[PDB]
RNA sequence: GCGAUAACGAACGAGACCUUAACCUACUAAAUAGUGCUGCUAGCAUUUGCUGGUAUAGUCACUUCUUAGAGGGACUAUCGAUUUCAAGUCGAUGGAAGUUUGAGGCAAUAACAGGUCUGUGAUGCCCUUAGACGUUCUGGGCCGCACGCGCGCUACACUGACGGAGCCAGCGAGUAUAAGCCUUGGCCGAGAGGUCUGGGAAAUCUUGUGAAACUCCGUCGUGCUGGGGAUAGAGCAUUGUAAUUGUUGCUCUUCAACGAGGAAUUCCUAGUAAGCGCAAGUCAUCAGCUUGCGUUGAUUACGUCCCUGCCCUUUGUACACACCG
């Protein structure tokens, strides 16, 4: 047995929720007790620049955004089982870190 | 009338509020009546309130202001001239103290004096301008009951504000003198000079 | 103002010319019905279309309407 | 610069206060200043004692406003 | 790191390929009208709902001008411009 | 905008 | 000697800036002698607005 | 008074005795080209 | 409570060659003396055991001499050095607190001492301009 | 356990969570009696849900609220809403619904904000001005 | 019923604990209380020169009572106010550190406080005993 | 949009759309959120109660508040008036929400001698190219002061200043062998600040950012006064290689105009205006500035074309580089 934490971060929620559900799915048919996923409060990375490359015109501003969504999943399983779950649910957008 | 024993003890005076809702738990709306048929529907005293602070939505529709309590409309007009905008608790304190001063003076019901000062302060005919693109022209027109009521509150608080400026007399007791004098129709009070001066000019335009 | 546009006015009257027997004078029933009759991309447009179809249905019962 | 309110209490004003303040419908800090020509600070101490001496009944208590009345 | 090169399936539907292809034609001296219509018809031939080509600059004249060469149906405002 | 003139 | 006249019909906005309204008034007592008069403030029907002088009609304002 | 530090303490500020100028604004056909090189129709015809 | 007195009030006081209104409260009456601010006058009154609830004229001569003694000798009455007007004096390096007539004299002596060495700060004092680096383009219009 | 209902009232940002258990007439604000809620001049705003129905309704219930967020005035309005909603929610679950409809009538007939949270929120600020609608002063 | 600190108004509880704590006399008052300003944002020293230190210690004790291990830096933030910057806008500035640190040190050796684990200063075993006592002797009148 | 109709039926733009805010005791879970219970534990009355602390093993329970994903919900819904009985509008009732539900993002057909080659290893041409107009080093300037003007910040006091006490937000940011991030807690120091440890690459720590107005109790008492805090002197620290032409911060002292502002003129219709602060950006240091955020929170319309700009129709034209003709 091993208390293992899996942290999921990505910018887009569709691939994030697929990986999140897929990990939960593999922790269900395998009789592994789980806690999660925990939807962490999303982070809005905001950058407000001036539209004008020069300094002439009405003072108009862009407001760019970069939402970061974070999910943490707690697993009680041996380390070999949890790591192979990660390769099952590998997605280009979502990065995975595994901590005991 | 029975005194209700709670685990959290409740003061005697506030338990008396179960019988009746009174302004600041001191002033009753039951014996208050508007001595003018034309402003009954625009001076709202039928729904009693404890404190003149309701934080309601009276600016959404057109005539919702007529549904705001008359004392709350009065305390709203006190907080003016920049440094007082948004200071409603200060305004409520002034009104609460003003009513007590209006009570020790003339001994009447303080909110009755407030109602009397409002009916006597709204000009019944104001001379609107009909200037044709710059030239000076004035025409005498009638004044709606809503504008008649809310110009009384505007004039009553403006007069109280200026009487307390650079004066040792406090604003609460400048308002009490302003409200008491206008209630009895005395021309000494501000907002009665203004009301007379408005209706005097309107007489010279019809 | 609350003036409905042409994308909702003409699409709603196509429903009446096509599914009058299945329609009714109830918005809630119409709202569910138009979700199985038309492919609406957004819920807000679905409610607007069903809300105007109900108004037209309520008006047909009071007499003949022009254009439908 | 015309106020010149009295801030020191002599004997002529002291008994004048106790003979005149009771015959008032409403007394306060400004009322004492306005009509007795005494200063505001002297008015505040006069009110706090006149209440202790029983001449004056406290209608309402507040720091910024003191509403008082006759006790007779 | 491993790099793989993959061919774009629909050259007519890739504005990057069409812009690079158009640039390789304009730098060869081909006239703008003949060059612009070579991508207008190539985009439609691939099945595009719409296509618009704008070429701006100066061409044998001191004053500069811009010419738009549209085709088909184009949407301009709202979210769908980010999708289609 | 100016003509650099030397002294040394 | 003020007279009270309930309004029964709001005719329309008049005056140069639209700040004055034509209205149709009806007297509280002697429910006749209906007059058209101009009013400054906002007006609904059934306003008991009183008239300092009654013997005067109203027309459009310039 | 060769050094500027020594002379500064001896020069008086005689500024309040002279009056400011009455006006001091010192900062036009944009439509008419001033290049003087008109474009012939042949050049536009060949380019575009 | 209100108390009365006769003949003891002094309408005009004269301290350090400065006329003091006797009906002003003592802490703020002493602020008329140049070089004595509210913060300094508040402390000398507490060091002299003069309760602040007294007007200037209420004070007796015994208290008045006790105050002028403290203001002229602050360090001798456990007044901190950092609280003083003129600390680390230029010539003798001791902590001082200049008063009514001494203040403008030693303020002057600082100006020539700056002007004698012809420092930039001393020069700008001579011209009547702002010396602490303030911009004078648009506000020096007095 | 016992007869417990948990509710909440809201103003602009202030939110007051009320726990209503069966007991004696205990009514606390953050562990402190309601008779000393500040500011004093708005103390009757929280007395309204009490005196409107009569304190006899609170014999069998004890109320402990925890109010956080918002401001001084906004917290008072959150508390009075939590009390009024808490009393109603207890009646709906452990008393006949006839009384709950009775309680809801007096509260609603007096002030809508006693039961319905005010939906007004602060408008976002837009560039080109110091406020939501206000703009920088223009000069010619 | 058991009276607690939370059952008595703060303003008149502090006025009662300050009077008791001064008459008890065991609280050690530093020698600069007649000189110092409470905060750098203040412009004048407290008007109640003889008693201001006692009342502030009473306020500090009550404030620590209702919370858990509040430090002295938080106390500077608590008693700080808006500074009167001349033409620039107002700003929040913390109160003086020594006055608060001396108060908690004075209260810690009088038996009301102690160093709490993981920082701050908890209220003492006897700190509850004597504050809750003053609360009872505050509201009987 | 209704309608009138030599037009009929359409497309772009508007609207739809997307992001955000408001509702959900209805789902899905949460030791990086909260609560009730339960252990253990404290104080006060002893009534079994009331406030706490503790519990990453009490190896509890739950999702109401908190977080976020899947959805639901509003479509002007129902009912009265008016209307060409049409589009609609105005009133009520219900509702979380009935101003396009609030706010934004995106945004047509052409075009401007609008602004930038001082953002670009974006650029054509002209100029310069070794005593350089390249690059770098040192010092100064961009701040310079008889003046006119604009964006703002403090104020002219008592609806206030101080002095104590009460004590409530939201949006965010945060590091490693650096070149040093956010920094609690303890100890010194009147302060500013210094010093020793620890936490945090973060819903975990800074941080409940205990913000300011605000509220209570006192002093002041209409006085250029305890309003206001320029100008200036002396001193103490911080950043930086370097503070002089004061970077900034702190202490004492100095106590200026200003006592509500002419002709004119700006912004604004509801959580809005106005106050009131806070964060992020610039940033070694410096915010009277912007970009946002929240606290307190109104007066007055909810109308018109009277002024002003723009749009449309008719009309005149010797204009079309289009009246700067």
């Amino acid at each position: 047995i091993h208390k293992i934490r899996i942290t999921l971060t990505s910018t887009k929620v569709k691939q994030l929720e697929n990986v999140s559900a897929n990990i939960i799915r593999n922790a269900a048919q395998y009789n592994i007790v789980k806690k999660g996923p925990v939807r962490m409060p999303t982070k809005v990375l905001k950058i407000t620049t001036r539209k004008t490359p020069n300094g002439e015109g009405s003072k108009t501003w862009d407001a760019y955004e970069m939402r970061i969504h974070k999910r943490v999943i707690d697993l009680q399983a041996p380390a070999s089982t949890v790591k192979r779950i990660t390769q099952i649910t590998i997605e280009p957008g979502v990065d995975v870190e595994v901590t005991i | 009338l029975q005194v209700v024993e709670l685990a959290t003890t409740i003061p005697l005076d506030v338990q008396e509020a179960q019988r009746e809702v009174k302004l600041f738990n001191k002033w009753s709306f039951e014996d208050v009546e508007v001595k003018d048929v034309s402003l009954v529907d625009y001076i709202q005293i039928r729904n009693p309130v404890f404190v003149s602070h309701t934080a309601g939505k009276y600016a959404s529709k057109r005539f919702r202001k007529a549904q705001c309590p008359i004392v709350e409309r009065l305390t709203n007009s006190l907080m003016m001239n920049g440094r007082n905008n948004g200071k409603k608790l200060k305004a409520v304190r002034i009104v609460k103290h003003a009513l007590e001063i209006i009570h020790v003076l003339t001994e009447q019901n303080p909110i009755q004096v407030v109602v009397d000062a409002i009916v006597n302060s709204g000009a019944r005919e104001d001379s609107t301008r009909i200037g044709s693109s710059g030239t000076v022209r004035r025409q005498a027109v009638d004044v709606s009951p809503l504008r008649r009521v809310n110009q009384a509150i505007a004039l009553l608080t403006i007069g109280a504000r200026e009487a307390s400026f650079r004066n040792i007399k406090t604003i609460a007791e400048c308002l009490a003198e302003e409200l008491i004098n206008a209630a009895k129709g005395s021309s000494t009070s501000y907002a009665i000079k203004k009301k007379d001066e408005l209706e005097r000019v309107a007489k010279s335009n019809r | 103002g609350r003036v409905r546009t042409k994308t909702v006015k003409r699409a709603s009257k196509v429903l009446i010319e096509r599914f009058y027997p299945k329609l009714t004078l109830d918005f809630e029933t119409n709202k569910r019905l138009t979700s199985e009759i038309a492919v609406i991309q957004s819920k807000r447009l679905r409610n607007k279309i069903a809300g105007y179809t109900t108004h037209l249905m309520k008006r047909i019962q009071k007499g003949p309407v022009r254009g439908i | 610069d015309k106020a010149q309110h009295i801030v020191i209490l002599d004997q002529e004003k002291y008994d004048r206060i106790l003979k005149d303040v009771p015959t008032y419908k409403y007394v306060s800090v400004s009322v004492l200043v306005d009509r007795l020509k005494i200063g505001g600070s002297l008015a505040r101490v006069a009110l706090r004692q006149l209440e202790e001496d029983g001449i004056i009944t406290p209608v309402l208590k507040h720091s910024k406003q003191a509403i008082y009345t006759r006790a007779q | 790191i491993a790099i793989y090169a993959e061919r774009v399936e629909e050259r007519g539907l890739s504005a990057a390929v069409q812009a690079e292809a158009l640039k390789a034609k304009l730098l060869s001296g081909l006239p703008i009208r003949r060059a612009a219509y070579g991508v207008l018809r190539f985009a439609m031939g691939a099945g595009a709902k719409g296509v618009e080509v704008v070429i701006s600059g100066k061409l044998r004249a001191a004053r500069a001008k811009s010419q738009k060469y549209a085709d088909g149906f184009m949407i301009h405002s709202g979210q769908p411009t980010r999708d289609f | 905008r100016k003509k650099k003139v030397y002294t040394t | 000697p003020v007279t009270l006249a309930k309004v029964i019909k709001v005719l329309g906005r008049t005056g140069s800036r639209g700040g004055v309204t034509q209205v149709r008034v009806e007297f509280l007592e002697d429910a006749s002698r209906t007059i058209v008069r101009n009013v400054k403030g906002p007006v609904r029907e059934n306003d008991i607005l009183c008239l300092m002088e009654s013997e005067r009609e109203a027309r459009r304002l310039r | 008074k060769s050094p500027t530090g020594n002379e500064a303490a001896l020069k008086n500020k005689n500024f309040n005795k002279d009056v400011a100028p009455p006006q001091s604004t010192a900062t036009p056909f944009d439509r008419h080209s001033r290049t003087g090189k008109t474009d012939s129709k042949k050049k536009l015809q060949q380019g575009w | 409570l209100v108390v009365q007195e006769q003949g003891s009030f002094q309408h005009i006081l004269r301290l350090l060659n400065t006329n003091i209104d006797g009906r002003i409260k003592i802490m703020y009456a002493l602020t008329k003396i140049r070089g004595v601010g509210r913060r300094y006058a508040n402390l000398v009154c507490k060091k002299a055991d003069v309760e602040l609830t007294k007007r200037a004229g209420e004070l007796t001569q015994e208290e008045l001499e006790r105050i002028v003694t403290i203001m002229q000798n602050p360090t001798n009455y456990k007044i901190p050095a950092w609280f003083l007007n003129r600390q680390k004096d230029q010539v003798d390096g001791k902590d001082y607190h200049v008063l009514a007539n001494n203040l403008e004299s030693k303020l002057r002596d600082d100006l020539e001492r700056l002007k004698k060495i012809r420092s930039h700060r001393g020069i700008r004092h001579f011209w009547g301009l702002k010396v602490r680096g303030q911009h004078t383009k648009t506000t020096s219009r007095g | 356990s016992t007869q417990s209902v948990q509710t909440f009232g809201k103003k602009k940002t202030a939110t007051a969570v009320a726990h209503v258990k069966a007991g004696k007439g205990l009514i606390k604000i953050n562990g402190s009696p309601i008779t000393l809620v500040q500011p004093e001049i708005l103390r009757f705003k929280v007395y309204e849900p009490l005196t409107l129905v009569g304190l006899d309704k609170f014999q069998g219930i004890d109320i402990r609220v925890k109010v956080t967020g918002g401001g001084h005035v906004s917290q008072v309005y959150a508390i009075r809403q939590a009390i009024a909603k808490g009393l109603v929610a207890y009646h709906q679950k452990y008393v006949d619904e006839a009384s709950k409809n009775e309680l809801k009538k007096i509260f609603a007939s007096y002030d809508k904000t006693l039961l319905v949270a005010d939906s007004r929120r602060m408008e976002p600020k837009k560039f080109g001005g110091r406020g939501a609608r206000a703009r920088f002063q223009k000069s010619y | 019923p058991g009276v607690s600190v939370r059952d008595v108004p703060a303003q008149d509880f502090i006025n009662a604990y300050a009077q008791f704590l001064q008459r008890q006399g065991k609280l050690e008052v530093p020698g600069y209380v007649d000189i110092v300003k409470t905060s750098a944002g203040n412009d004048l020293p407290p008007q109640e020169a003889e008693t201001w230190f006692y009342k502030r210690a009473a306020s500090i004790a009550r404030h620590i009572y209702l919370r858990k291990q509040v430090g002295v830096g938080a106390l500077n933030k608590l008693y700080g106010g808006a500074k009167n910057r001349g033409f620039r806008p107002h700003k929040h500035v913390d109160a003086s550190g020594s006055i608060n640190r001396k108060c908690v040190q004075a209260l810690q050796k009088i038996g009301v406080l102690e160093i709490s684990p993981k920082g701050g200063r908890r209220i003492s075993e006897n700190g509850q005993r004597d504050l809750d006592r003053i609360a009872a002797q505050t509201l009987e009148e």
